[PDB]
RNA sequence: UAGUGAACCAGUACCGUGAGGGAAAGGUGAAAAGCACCCCGGAAGGGGAGUGAAAUAGAUCCUGAAACCGUGUGCCUACAACAAGUCAAAGCUCGUUAAUGAGUGAUGGCGUGCCUUUUGUAGAAUGAACCGGCGAGUUACGAUUGCAUGCGAGGUUAAGUC
RNA sequence: UAUCCGGGAGUCAGACUGCGAGUGAUAAGAUCCGUAGUCGAAAGGGAAACAGCCCAGACCACCAGCUAAGGUCCCAAAAUA
RNA sequence: GGUGUAGUGGUAGGAGAGCGUUCUAAGGGCGUUGAAGGUCGAUCGUGAGGACGGCUGGAGCGCUUAGAAGUGAGAAUGCCG
């Protein structure tokens, strides 16, 4: 290969998911998290089961 | 490694600013008082782009009412006429003739009132 | 792009004349006003004055039909409090008429400053006095509108 | 070459009641305003008389014109700078105060 | 970050009465000092993969070269002393003007020393043949012996 | 002499020598081009379709395609977290009439 | 009490249009011919209805 | 406004009885060659001259945004109510990344800001004086699912050595 | 379009209108259920204005046309039918 | 790549495609004949945004592919100025 011509396969390599970032990525303004509740804080849920 | 954005925030609000042009005092200077009123002026240019066509149909409807009444009829008599005698001859053109040629609107109110 | 707008001062203006010895003043009014606005033309746009003038003779001679020359009250307040003021419509005929065709047609008219000039170029006149014979102005039949 | 310059940075006195002088002499010749700036009892006369009769001067020595024609051109008074301080008021609350500059600034014309 | 910042302790002022935001350091994240949020970390960023999908990259790469043409064996590179004049002339002769990777028996230190400094050139000793290095360069020279050592190494 | 044509599914008023811009017909730049679908003809005369006039025609010269301004529609909902932004730029052709029939 | 919004710059400079002040009385001495204020002494030449002062 | 609290005489100035807390503040020019001399002025500060590639690089020193404060000028504005715009549009003035041009705008139609939180807010519910900067799902070790690659009922090394 | 397997959620404050019942004073923009719709999360047109009513679901452009509820003397398009 | 049919309101939210910033490796190229940045323009792209010119400025910066993140601000009675 040369290493200006890099490439891999497709499906390898996906983008992440930023958080908090506008609106329009759809995980903006709440991070997934929704409206307010213990699962809405930093750290917040609950033990596992 | 560290990012600090200088130019593209400054790019991002000069654009919003150039369009907040013509605006009242704040609203042309301020990025905030700007975009508030630049995004309810892009909503008010969707609607307007539609109640255009609402206003100059009305306008040209009235214009055909009153070349009507100067011949002794009604817009809607007259249009009736003319979907009877086939005419299909927009409402904006029609309103061109009453303003510039009475006689050509004269002819077509002559086929609607025997049509009727 | 294309439609014909009315340049404001091009389109000439007539003078016409309204006699209105039986007739109701609300329908008198109502032709009217369509003259004045100018809608009686194809020029017609609505930001320019395509309209025309109206002399009104015979005001007090015109028609209120049933009690509305007891009981058709017109109010109207001071913005002072307790200052509401109220003159029935057959003392405003008899000695008023002006008031009384004028209130009609401005309520009949927009709000707007171009409404505010279309009510200048109205003329009543009680009697048939006609002092505007200087202007030319034409006689218009209200009862075949 | 028709016009000469003449200008006071740092000048410890206010811009907004300087400009009420300035707005006297603006469209005026230099005779009508040096008179107006003497017999004005404000502060910024003096100081706006100085800058003018430097401009003068200026158009004299620097340039070689006439003086006994010339006319106001331009005259304002920027912002300066705003050595700030601080006075304390009741209750342990500072208020602060700015002292204000002017740079002021006359431009004066052959005609 | 907020912990290891030089200062804090003290609530800069109450929770309530003044008319002043809810604050309770004077080195948190939203002050002109102030501990950074998470930022980086010490952090290794290596990782070991499988020995086949590294024995075959090697492959890979050295394939390519060969069905690109772009080997070129040797029989001496023997410089009686290191002068690297010498070595330019020897690409010369052979043709080379782009870079090259330059393989060597594990004890060639004239030829090595004299291929050392041009910019177009990397050397390596035979056992040190990297992916990196070989796809980098376009070219590879390389000697007999060192082409017998990497095919019994691999 | 005038005309009043069909296109672009609305109608235009022409004249020779004048150039009008309509919505995009599918042909090259510099082409002729031909309506068979006059609503009225007029002038001195005066003739009207029914729905258009018999067998007559208005043929054009290409000059131009070409696209208008972009217009832009910005859909906003206050406190609801949603905007879109569109843009568009609508294309035009340009035609120099040549003769009306 | 406190103003509960900020005025404009055009609402102050529609406030500013009497704040400014006038002179007014300047004349032309009939000696020295420099200008003076009506009823004071020429401050250059100190006269006042041509006597020296 | 980062990086040590501290790139500058910083644990300083300052606050505190004290323990203790705790700042701000970098950049002329290649080289001072840093403005001889003249003029206004009490001086400061300007204006010429002159150095310099450059002085709108002259100590507030590279660049020099915005808020903010002004000066002038093309258009409009003193019978008008208007989340202040939008759409249509007369008139006037200019002439472009030359293309269904730019600016202004009489007049008319429609139209109760942005966020948050709410069943629901134009909201007389909350936040924001404005501008600029800073400022919030990261990493380590593990688990699981998908995608990709290698190998395949065999797939793989950890520590450590070179 | 349903089912099964697995990944990721959010939602557990709901409101009104019409019909069916309770509590209520067969009062409440009341409360609690069912049922359907709408809002919420939906702009647009009418109801003067007016989330929740009537018509109707905005991908964009058009100085094109036909209709819906609602309307046609003027404001304000359409019949002084 | 094209033809046809059907569709494309949208909060919480899920999924997929991207624009932009800083840096790195490689390739290639542009800069005292004036880089970045600043500013004005009537420009292009469906959007994020991208160029080209005019003036300023005075030395470093783009373009292609791939990668790593202190990666995007309008609100925090937010902090500093
Ligand atoms: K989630
Ligand atoms: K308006
Ligand atoms: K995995
Ligand atoms: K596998
Ligand atoms: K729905
Ligand atoms: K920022
Ligand atoms: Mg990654
Ligand atoms: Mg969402
Ligand atoms: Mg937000
Ligand atoms: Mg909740
Ligand atoms: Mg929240
Ligand atoms: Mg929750
Ligand atoms: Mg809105
Ligand atoms: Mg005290
Ligand atoms: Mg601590
Ligand atoms: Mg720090
Ligand atoms: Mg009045
Ligand atoms: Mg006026
Ligand atoms: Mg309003
Ligand atoms: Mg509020
Ligand atoms: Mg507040
Ligand atoms: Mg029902
Ligand atoms: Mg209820
Ligand atoms: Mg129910
Ligand atoms: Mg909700
Ligand atoms: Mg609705
Ligand atoms: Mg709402
Ligand atoms: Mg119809
Ligand atoms: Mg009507
Ligand atoms: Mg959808
Ligand atoms: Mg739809
Ligand atoms: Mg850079
Ligand atoms: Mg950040
Ligand atoms: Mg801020
Ligand atoms: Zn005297």
């Amino acid at each position: 290969m040369k290493l200006h011509e890099l490439k891999p396969a497709e499906g390898s390599r996906q983008v992440r998911n930023r958080v908090g970032r506008g609106t329009s990525s759809g995980n903006g303004k709440t991070a997934g998290r929704g409206q307010k509740g213990q699962k809405a804080r930093s750290g917040g849920g609950v033990r596992l089961g | 490694a560290r990012v600090k954005g200088g130019t593209v925030t400054r790019k991002r609000r000069k654009k919003v600013l150039k369009l907040a042009k013509g605006y009242y005092g704040s609203k042309h200077t301020l990025f905030k008082s700007a975009k508030e009123q630049v995004m309810n002026s892009y909503y008010y240019a969707f609607r307007d782009r539609r109640q255009k066509k609402r206003d100059f149909r009305k306008l040209w409807i009235a214009r055909i009412n009153a070349a009507a009444r100067m011949n002794g009829l009604s817009y809607s008599k007259l249009m009736h006429g003319l979907k009877l005698a086939e005419i299909d001859i927009n409402r904006k053109m029609l309103a061109d003739l009453a303003v510039n040629d009475a006689a050509a609107f004269t002819a077509l109110a002559e086929q609607a009132k025997d049509a009727l | 792009r294309t439609t014909y707008m009315a340049k404001a001062g091009e389109v000439e203006r007539k003078w016409y004349v309204v006699d209105a010895t039986d007739v109701p003043l609300g329908r008198l009014s109502a032709v009217v006003a369509s003259v004045l606005r100018g809608k009686n033309k194809p020029t017609f746009t609505p930001h320019v004055d395509t309209g025309d003038f109206v002399i009104v003779i015979n005001a007090d001679k015109v028609k209120l039909t049933g009690k509305k020359a007891t009981d058709k009250i017109y109010y109207r307040h001071s913005m002072y409090p307790g200052g509401l003021k109220s003159v029935t419509a057959g003392e405003l005929r008899d000695k008023n008429s002006r008031r009384l065709i004028e209130t009609s047609v401005k309520g009949m008219l927009p709000k707007n400053t171009l409404g505010r000039k279309q009510f200048t170029k109205l003329n009543v006149y009680g009697g048939a006095e006609h002092p505007h014979a200087a202007q030319q102005p034409e006689v218009l039949d209200i009862t075949n509108l | 070459i028709t016009s000469a310059k003449a200008t006071a940075k740092t000048v410890r006195t206010s811009p907004r009641k300087a400009r009420l002088v300035i707005d006297l002499i603006r469209g005026k010749s230099v005779a009508d305003a040096i008179s107006i700036l003497k017999f004005t009892p404000n502060k910024s006369a003096g100081i706006i008389e100085k800058v003018l009769m430097s401009a003068v001067a200026n158009a004299e020595n620097n340039f070689d014109l006439d003086v006994e024609s010339l006319v106001v051109s331009e005259a304002f008074v920027n912002e300066g700078p705003t050595m700030k301080r601080f006075r304390p008021r009741a209750k342990g609350s500072a208020s602060p105060i700015n002292k204000r500059t002017s740079h002021i600034t006359v431009v004066v014309t052959e005609k | 970050n907020r912990s290891a910042v030089r200062g804090g302790g003290r609530k800069p002022w109450r929770q309530k009465g003044t008319g002043r935001a809810r604050q309770g350091s004077i080195r948190s994240p939203q002050w002109r000092g102030g501990g950074v949020v998470f930022g980086p970390t010490p952090r290794s960023y290596s990782y070991k993969f499988p020995k086949k999908v590294r024995r075959l990259a090697m492959k890979s790469v050295l394939s390519d070269k060969v069905a690109e043409n772009n080997l070129v064996a040797v029989e001496g590179l023997s410089f009686d002393a290191p002068k690297t004049k010498e070595f330019k002339q020897v690409l010369a002769n052979l043709s080379i003007d782009t870079k090259v990777l330059v393989v060597l028996e594990n004890g060639n230190d004239f030829a090595a020393l004299s291929a050392r400094n041009l910019p177009n050139v990397s050397v390596v000793t035979s056992d040190n043949v990297s992916v990196l290095d070989v796809v980098s360069a376009n070219k590879v020279l390389a000697t007999q012996t060192a082409l017998t050592q990497i095919e019994e190494v691999l | 002499m005038y005309a009043i044509i069909k296109t672009g599914g609305k109608q235009v008023k022409v004249e020779v020598g004048q150039a009008i811009y309509v919505e995009k017909l599918n042909v090259e730049a510099g082409e002729k081009v031909v309506f068979d679908e006059v609503i009225l003809v007029g002038g001195e005369s005066t003739k009207v379709g029914a729905p258009t006039v018999a067998g007559a025609t208005v043929e054009g010269t290409v000059e131009k395609h070409g696209k208008q301004k972009k217009v832009v529609t910005f859909q906003y909902k206050p406190k609801k977290h949603s905007h879109r932004k569109q843009g568009h730029r609508q294309p035009y052709t340009k035609v120099m009439i040549e003769a009306i029939n | 009490a406190v103003p509960a919004r900020r005025t404009s710059k055009a609402k102050k400079a529609k406030r500013r249009t009497h704040y400014k002040l006038t002179i007014k009385g300047l004349n032309a001495c009939s000696n020295c011919g420099e200008m003076k204020k009506s009823h004071h002494v020429c401050p250059a030449c100190g006269h006042y209805d041509g006597k020296d002062v």
